[PDB]
């Protein structure tokens, strides 16, 4: 999971 | 500016993100954002002017702020829907299993349904808890972005999921997408901030  | 859920803004001419909703505290006007989008005082632009600036976030564990408007700056209770807009009526939260739709400067205006609740991101800045999944696609850029109800009922902004290695989730089927997003309530509460409805 990574920010956007 | 004219400020509706989803448009393009800058964080210190440097990074893009998303508005999330147009509120109120008093005489000041904001807008709610995700938290990782800046730190406090810095300084956000919409169509290459300075509208205001970071008012307080907290990020990670939580993902939330909000931005401190010009009083010139113009509140819509909207949210961009490609040339049109959904208005705002309230902050009724959705139950798993009900259609959500949201929206951004990546990927426009995207609807799919809300797949789980309480759903920790463990991103590399640290672990995001407390969020809730939707299968709607998304990319970067898109994050501080409105997650609305058709119906108007605004849930949250979006805050980040599985994106891929060209920056979205939108190249792979909704049943491998995990596009989070944080609950509005919570914002509003601890900022004392009021939703514009419409």
């Amino acid at each position: 999971a990574a920010p956007x | 500016a004219n400020i509706v859920g989803g448009i393009e803004y800058s964080i210190n001419n440097a990074s893009l993100c998303s508005v999330g909703f147009s509120v109120t505290r008093g005489a000041t006007k904001g807008f709610v954002t995700a938290g990782h989008c800046g730190t406090v005082n810095a300084t956000a632009r919409i169509g290459g002017a300075v509208v205001g600036t970071f008012a307080a976030r907290v990020f990670p564990g939580n993902d939330r702020a909000w931005v401190s408007l010009t009083s010139a700056q113009t509140l819509l209770p909207r949210v961009a829907n490609g040339s049109s807009f959904v208005t705002v009526r309230g902050s009724t939260e959705a139950a798993v299993g009900a259609a959500v739709c949201r929206s951004g400067r990546t990927t426009g205006y995207q609807c799919g349904t809300i797949t789980a609740k309480n759903v920790t991101a463990n991103y590399a800045e640290g672990a995001v808890r407390g969020l809730t999944q939707g299968n709607a696609c998304m990319g970067r850029g898109d994050s501080g972005g409105s997650w609305i109800t058709s119906a108007g009922q605004a849930q949250g902004v979006m805050s980040g999921g599985n994106v891929q290695s060209n920056g979205n989730n939108c190249g792979i089927p909704a049943s491998q997408r995990s596009s989070l997003f944080e609950r509005l309530q919570p914002i509003l509460s601890q900022y004392g901030l009021s939703l514009v409805t419409g």
